[PDB]
């Protein structure tokens, strides 16, 4: 967002920006697109007719999409026949696809740590248990 | 030799500009004596500048820029303010050529924001005659999406003056007062470029006790009612400063001279789906009948965005498809998707 501060400089970089987005006009093979985590602090002048515009929404992935997120992560590594990508969706919430990813990277690890050459359940579930720092300990308070 | 004449004269031309030599651009910023200036250069040192004798003194005002000479630092001639898509402000954005006939089903409405703001910014005879400041400042309340910011837009394009469109949810910063000089900032851009617009969004963030941030909303409402109606100079723009909740304004908010008529703008009218239709999906082209009547009563408390994704999304799905309109299957399939997925 707008703010003699030294801003001044990508100030003009993002009204030439504006003025180019304004000056070509549809029908024409220049379609744009954009990327952003935090439109919170993008100026909503970017965000006007003419300019980008359709502000396509990106959530972060639901159970099924985790599962199916974590099930392409995995096919380049020799993951064995028996894992419940369905079960490592519910064992994971609140996760992003980057997340969803590093799962399928610390289970890997994980399991070259073990030894093993293919990946375990169990290697996924600590991969989940390792990828959000946790470290699980057997509580004897549960039996 | 005529084609070497032409170029040999251009030739000529370079030779003579080859003497010329260029001018730092300058702005005067105060007149001592008259012949007595302080030019400031555009990135650079401040010089007391003389003018040259073919030039008015009357024109050069504080803020009129200049081009003198880089040697003898004299003026040699006047320039026009400098012009760049540099602005700070929404003034730049144009509301789009769209006429009151677009909007649909507000007539009443309509009429009474035009004779609200119209009247005193076209022919303020009337109201001289009379011998009434003319009023300033329209208040448009109804649910959301239903069109108000159109209709300003329509306004502005029609009266063909500059438009400033603001979300009045976003002025409000954590940081103290920054929120009163977004106000004040606004303002004083208005008194520069005129007639204006003010079109302020949803306004029960500004306008409606123990802690400095509820405190902080007090003082930026106090900043705005003075704006709006009290010292310096009582100005002609105008606002069209719309809210979502009427309750919560302040009854200092409405009065005449300070953002009067509380216009209701109730989602689409039972007649005003039809017209909305007609002039949102008009355009699009479809050679087979239409069953409106079907539509309006699938379409219950639909807001006059949601016509318009009707009638886009009904255009998409002829793409997904051979290309023409031709079913009015497709438009209840629009109004259900535009009725659950914008839920
Ligand atoms: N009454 C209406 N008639 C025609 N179009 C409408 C109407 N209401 C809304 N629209 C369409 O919806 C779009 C956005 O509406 P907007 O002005 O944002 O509504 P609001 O001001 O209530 O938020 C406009 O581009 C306009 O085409």
């Amino acid at each position: 967002k707008r703010f003699k501060a030294g801003d001044r400089e990508v100030q003009r970089t993002m009204l030439e920006l504006l003025n180019q987005l304004d000056g070509f006009q549809p029908n024409t093979q220049v379609k744009v697109i954009a990327a952003t985590n935090r439109v919170d602090i993008l100026d909503p002048a970017l965000l006007r007719s003419g300019r980008l515009d359709r502000k396509i929404e990106f959530p972060m992935p639901n159970e099924e999409a985790r599962a199916r997120i974590m099930q392409i992560h995995s096919r380049k590594m020799n993951v064995s026949p028996d894992v419940n990508y369905e079960e490592l969706a519910r064992c994971t919430d609140d996760f992003n696809g980057a997340q969803c990813k590093a799962v399928c990277v610390e289970a890997g690890m994980i399991a070259l740590r073990r030894g093993a050459t293919e990946l375990t359940h169990e290697d996924y579930m600590e991969g989940i248990l390792e990828v959000q720092a946790k470290k699980k300990a057997n509580l004897q308070y549960y039996a | 030799l005529k084609e070497l004449t032409k170029q040999y004269e251009k030739s000529e031309n370079d030779l003579k500009a080859l003497q010329s030599v260029g001018q730092i651009v300058g702005e005067v910023l105060k007149q001592l004596t008259e012949e007595k200036f302080i030019v400031k250069a555009t990135n650079g040192p401040r010089y007391v500048v003389g003018c040259r004798r073919q030039l008015d003194k009357s024109k050069l005002k504080p803020g009129t820029r200049v081009a003198l000479d880089m040697t003898t630092l004299t003026i040699m001639r006047y320039l026009p303010r400098e012009v760049d898509p540099l602005v700070y402000n929404m003034s730049h954005e144009d509301p789009g050529n769209v006429s009151y006939s677009e909007i649909g089903g507000l007539s009443e409405q309509i009429r009474e924001l035009r004779e609200v703001i119209e009247l005193p910014l076209t022919n303020p005879e009337l109201f001289q005659r009379v011998g009434i400041i003319p009023p300033k400042g329209c208040l448009l309340y109804g649910p959301p999406g239903t069109g108000k910011t159109l209709l300003a837009r329509a306004v502005a394009s029609q009266l063909d003056c500059n438009f400033l469109k603001v979300v009045s949810s976003s002025i409000v910063d954590k940081y103290i007062g920054e929120s009163a000089r977004l106000i004040r900032e606004m303002f004083n851009y208005a008194r520069d470029h005129q007639p204006c617009i003010i079109f302020m969004d949803e306004i029960d963030a500004i306008g409606g006790e123990g802690t400095s941030a509820d405190r902080e909303i007090q003082r930026t409402l106090m900043e705005l009612l003075n704006q709006m109606d009290g010292f310096d100079t009582l100005h002609r723009v105008k606002m069209i400063m719309a809210t979502n909740r009427p309750d919560t304004l302040d009854p200092a908010l409405l009065r005449p001279g300070r953002l009067d008529r509380k216009i209701h703008i109730d989602l689409p009218n039972e007649q005003a789906r039809l017209d909305i239709l007609k002039i949102h999906a008009g355009p699009i082209t479809k050679h087979g009948e239409i069953d409106y009547e079907a539509i309006v009563k699938l379409s219950d408390g639909f807001n006059g965005a949601d016509l318009r994704n009707v009638c886009t999304e009904a255009g998409m799905f002829a793409i997904r498809a051979d290309h023409d309109f031709v079913v009015q299957e497709d438009f209840m399939k629009a109004v259900r998707k535009v009725a659950d997925s914008k839920k």
